[PDB]
DNA sequence: AATGTGCAACAGCATGATCGCGGCAAGCTGATCGTGCAAAAGTCGTGCCAGC
RNA sequence: GCCGCG
DNA sequence: GCTGGCACGACTTTTGCACTCGTATATCATGCTGTTGCACATT
């Protein structure tokens, strides 16, 4: 069985531990990520203008 | 008020069966100091000195 | 169980390696919070409550 | 002679801290409403024929 | 959760 | 003639339905990561 979230939703499996595979692969600090992830702070993307 | 009462007096870490083998069991688990506790400590968290 | 009060400590002095004995006291109530005074290796006192 | 970079010290957090066995109580405690309507399903008081 | 056994 | 299990027209019960408001600590021992302070080479 499964279940449909309707809104994606982070693994805490990946996000938090001390060697963060998520948060180096973005190349940004573990507290940015997880700021953004709670609602804290927005993020933008491209905006090159 | 009954319901505090009971709790502590039934199911609390400080009232357990008491020990029936011969009076001196008895005798000896009535007047018995225990370290342990809702106040005091735990086992693991107790050192060498203790 | 400790008995509500004043206590002064010094954890043996091997904290921070250097040798320095820091001493802390500690303020126990009845009921309620403790407090604690603690020193920084730099020499500053410190408060921690509950 | 003022300045940017790399190295090191201090704080916070994750992790794990023996193996079997026996016995006794108490928690183990645990619920999302109604809604008001068709739509369906089921049920009950009643009348039916077939066996003795 | 507590108590004990080697 | 006497009796004892089958169907029918009202009544009665259930169910999707999906819709909103609504009290505590005090084990050390170790390793790893992140932030800040400070010595050294540079134009």
């Amino acid at each position: 069985g499964h279940i449909e979230l309707a809104s994606p939703t982070a693994h805490i499996w990946f996000l938090k531990s001390l060697p963060s595979r998520i948060g180096l692969l973005l190349d940004m600090p573990l507290r940015d990520i997880e700021r953004v992830l709670y609602f804290e702070s927005y993020v933008v993307i491209e905006g090159g203008m | 008020i009954s319901a505090a009462v009971k709790e502590f007096f039934g199911s609390s870490q400080l009232s357990q069966f008491m020990d029936q083998n011969n009076p001196l069991s008895e005798i000896t688990h009535k007047r018995r100091i225990s370290a342990l506790g809702p106040g005091g400590l735990t086992r693991e968290r107790a050192g060498f000195e203790v | 169980h400790r008995s509500p009060g004043v206590f002064f400590d010094s954890d043996k002095g091997k904290t921070h390696s250097s040798g320095k004995v820091l001493y802390n006291a500690r303020i126990i109530p009845y009921r309620g919070s403790w407090l604690d005074f603690e020193f920084d290796p730099k020499d500053n006192l410190f408060v921690r409550i509950d």
